[PDB]
């Protein structure tokens, strides 16, 4: 008697690898924030008449 | 790069304030204020102030 993988093994199908997508986490991204774009402005006139 | 360039100063000034004003026989009224805001010169700054 004689194991199972005693004897050569051809592979008689055709393999399909198949990679399923990674998970993807956005993170939040502005290029010029609300406070950015108020402090862009030389003068406020809130804070000046404050 | 829109925020503006930001650096400290100090401003020098002094407010002249004359006003005219009207005795009754009961009463006070201002019949005039005039309000300047009078610059200091290097030698007060420096010399006085510093
Ligand atoms: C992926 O597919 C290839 C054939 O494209 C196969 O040879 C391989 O054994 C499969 N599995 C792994 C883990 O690579």
């Amino acid at each position: 008697q004689l194991s199972r993988a005693d004897i050569t093994t051809v592979s008689t199908f055709i393999d399909l690898n198949i990679t399923m997508l990674e998970d993807h986490e956005f993170v939040p991204l502005e290029v010029y924030t609300r406070h950015e774009i108020k402090d862009s402005g030389l003068l406020d006139y809130t804070e000046v008449q404050r | 790069n829109i925020a503006p360039y930001k650096f400290k100063a100090t401003m020098y000034y002094k407010d002249v304030t004359v006003s005219q004003v009207w005795f009754g026989h009961r009463y006070s009224q201002f019949m005039g204020i005039f309000e300047d805001r009078a610059p200091v010169p290097f030698e007060e700054v420096i010399d006085k102030i510093n």
